[PDB]
RNA sequence: GGUCUUGUAGCUCAGUCGGUAGAGCAACGGUCUGAAGAACCGUGUGUCGGCAGUUCGAUUCUGCCCGAGACCACCA
RNA sequence: ACCUCGAUGUCGACUCAUCUCAUCCUCGAGCUGAAGCAGGUUCGAAGGGUUCGGCUGUUCGCCGAUUAAAGAGAUACGUG
RNA sequence: UACUAAGUGGAAAAGGAUGUGAAAGUGCUAAAACAGCAAGGAUGUUGGCUUAGAAGCAGCCAUCGUUUAAAGAGUGCGUAA
């Protein structure tokens, strides 16, 4: 539950994830980045899971910054329902990735380990993952 | 023979093969064979 | 082939020098009364065949660097080789150097200063 | 059953007088048929025997170690006793400091100097603490090499008479004993296993399947013998082991070499 | 999926709608007691289910979550 | 909520079974933490076959025994 | 003018690819590039700790110093040594 403290409305439209950048297009704190070549809903699951796979692989010299958070929802209609209620309850967040942008930077360890560390977690995710280096 | 959906040089000595362009990699010990991508 | 690193004493345990055709007892009194001036200290032995392997040895020229270790005010081994205890003299390194000097392969003062230093560099103690 | 072992014990003692060079006892410390012989066949035509014309039948057993128990420091103690029976009441308030140390055994110390309790209940409480060091929590293995320092206690009025201190006494030892997470201990004994080096990896390969200690080898004065520290449970299939790899080429021998603290692999299993 | 309830001490219970965490028992010490029953004084235990807000200040007020409890969800 | 309700015979049991392999067995073969026996994994492979009883309407499901093994998915969960 | 060897064209995902053709940065080489082949590949060095025996090679401290195109506590394999 990576929950916004204060949310005025849980029940918005979905979300229509694809779109370029809005900004931080570029690495500022770490030195290796992840670009997404394709937008997408994350659930807080699939975030924690990308998560601890960086930091299990990430060494104690290392420190790691996020990019996004999950500043959306999503909610689920359970099984054998008659179509139209209203909406459903925001089941979890929703981290929304539109491409383009960066959402986790690496800095303060060997290049290897880096780079190993996005190459393992890269497949944690259905987006397709790109590797970036430090930028300004 | 195994099936997977990654081939890269697991050990030093698992070389890849196409043979009928058909993808296998073979090393040393016969453990390390595959065959797919 | 078959090289054995062993002490001045006995010969028995050693499978490396026995293990090739030499009769323990007959050359381990030899050794052991030969070598009874140099009982204590490691000497590095190899061997060859001279016709069928009866009886073909020989000793390399023994080197210091077990020596090293009580020329560097030590007792014991030390497993680190940042750990500094006491202060050894120069005429102790020029000693060993000469003592050494028929031992290394080579043979200049400097060339075998500098092989001490390197093996001692890792000993734990860094030469003079 | 009761019976079978009774005819074990015929077959046995009768067998003995066919076959002498096994021992057979009854174990003090597991209750077990221990039957000493030199080997695997010979054993299951020991049991064959035994089946066949002696008729008896049983299956198989598992030998076991004693895995004695030690812990560590308690808070003090804080024993309480207070029920009406033996012929009148019984009250009675303890607190001793009760330290295991595999140094010194049952040391009993006494501080009464306001006089908190009189002489008379110092030896009751001694023995009792003595007769109940040899019971443990874990499983019921003996908790040896513990001292004793009276510091508190307080009985009633006419009531109270000596048994209570006792009671009380085995209480505060049974909880001090929950309370500090004991922990076994096992013989590990040396074993000089003997072979010409013909079968040195297979002695390596069968020691490391215990999880082993190899180290290296040494020669006595026509032979290679290694010195192996092992753990007395798993010897009596190791005997089989080690006959089965080295094809029935080597011998050993089984003597207490120290008492170790089990590891923790063994310690999981007493956790119920 | 809604209709709501329940979780508090070692046991079972209330919970000044915010102004506290509480006995009894589990269990301990003392006191009285022809003995012994007897009763009393009191040792001790409490993320008050968890997380967030609200609130002077939260166990209480609000939302979410977890564990449990009952209401319906394939026909002419 | 789609053709079909001036009718689109639907549960089960037996019989015809047929098809398909994402093969259960029989088979070839590779590898092994595959001494042998006994294995495990995997690719090919449909030529052939894949038991009977007690109980509940019962395919479901339970039990018992047995065979090289006693497969699974489909046909209006086929068949008035 | 070019590509293709999948009948791709003429159905698809992540991922994989020592695939093919092409383009550009740069290096080496006929004084002969990567090779293969013929060779050396040494030395303190069982350096010292570890477990009587762990010692080019379980591992750990240093992880170097000499002859020297070059030799590494060794590139790996093989031993409890």
């Amino acid at each position: 539950m990576l929950q916004p403290k204060r949310t005025k409305y849980r029940k918005p439209h979905n979300v229509s994830y694809e779109g370029k950048a809005k900004g931080n297009s570029y690495v500022a704190f770490g030195e290796y980045g992840l670009v997404a070549t394709k937008g997408n809903w994350i659930d807080a699951r699939a975030i924690e899971s990308a998560r601890i796979a960086i930091s299990k692989c990430l060494g104690k010299t290392g420190k790691m910054w996020i990019r996004i958070f999950p500043h959306m929802s999503k909610t689920k209609k359970p099984l054998e329902v008659r179509m139209g209620s209203g909406k459903g309850n925001p089941e979890f967040w929703v981290a929304v990735v539109k491409q383009g942008t960066v959402m986790f930077e690496v800095a303060n360890i060997p290049e290897s380990q880096m780079i190993k560390a996005l190459t393992r977690a890269g497949h944690k995710l259905p987006v397709t993952w790109k590797i970036l280096k430090r930028e300004e | 023979m195994k099936v997977r959906a990654s081939v890269k040089p697991i050990c030093k000595d698992c070389k890849i093969i196409k043979r009928h362009q058909i993808v296998r990699v073979i090393c040393k010990t016969q453990k390390h064979k595959q065959r797919q991508g | 082939i078959a090289k054995i690193n062993l002490l001045g004493g006995q010969a028995k345990p050693g499978p490396a020098l026995a293990s090739v055709g030499i009769n323990m007892g007959e050359f381990t009194k030899q050794f052991n009364e030969k070598t009874k001036d140099k009982q204590g200290e490691m000497i590095p032995c190899v061997i060859t065949a001279y016709n069928d392997k009866s009886f073909d040895f020989i000793l390399k020229t023994t080197p210091v660097s077990i020596l090293l270790k009580q020329a560097a005010k030590l007792e014991k081994g030390a497993k680190n080789a940042k750990t500094i205890v006491g202060k050894i003299t120069m005429a102790k390194a020029k000693e060993i150097a000469q003592y050494k000097l028929v031992d290394l392969n080579a043979n200049t003062v400097e060339a075998a200063l500098k092989m001490v230093l390197g093996t001692a560099k890792q000993m734990g103690i860094e030469v003079i | 059953t009761k019976a079978d072992q009774e005819k074990m014990s015929i077959a046995l003692s009768k067998l003995a007088e066919e076959d002498p060079t096994f021992k057979t006892f009854t174990d003090p410390e597991t209750g077990q048929t221990i039957i000493a012989g030199m080997g695997e066949l010979h054993l299951d035509i020991l049991v064959d025997r035994m089946r066949r014309e002696f008729k008896v039948e049983v299956n198989v057993g598992a030998p076991q170690v004693s895995f004695r128990e030690t812990f560590n420091k308690e808070s003090e103690v804080e024993g309480k006793y207070i029920k009406q029976s033996g012929g009148r009441g019984q009250y009675g308030h303890v607190k001793i400091r009760f330290e295991p140390n595999k140094d010194k055994g049952f040391e009993f110390v006494d501080k009464i100097v306001g006089g908190r309790i009189p002489r008379e209940y110092i030896k009751p409480v001694q023995a009792g603490l003595e007769n109940a060091m040899a019971s443990g929590p874990l499983a019921g293995y003996p908790m040896i090499d513990i001292k004793a320092t009276l510091f508190d206690g307080s009985f009633h009025e006419v009531d109270s008479s000596e048994m209570a201190f006792k009671i009380a006494a085995s209480l505060a030892l049974k909880e001090a004993g929950k309370v500090c997470s004991p922990v076994l201990l096992e013989p590990i004994m040396a074993i000089e296993v003997t072979v010409p080096e013909q079968y040195f990896g297979d002695t390596m390969g069968d020691i490391s399947s215990r999880r082993g200690l190899i180290e290296g080898t040494e020669q006595r004065d026509n032979v290679q013998v290694i010195k192996a520290k092992v753990p007395l449970k798993e010897m009596f299939g190791y005997a089989t082991d080690l006959r089965s790899f080295s094809q029935g080429r080597g011998n050993y021998v089984m003597q207490f070499s120290h008492y170790a603290e089990t590891p923790k692999s063994v310690v999981n299993e007493i956790i119920a």
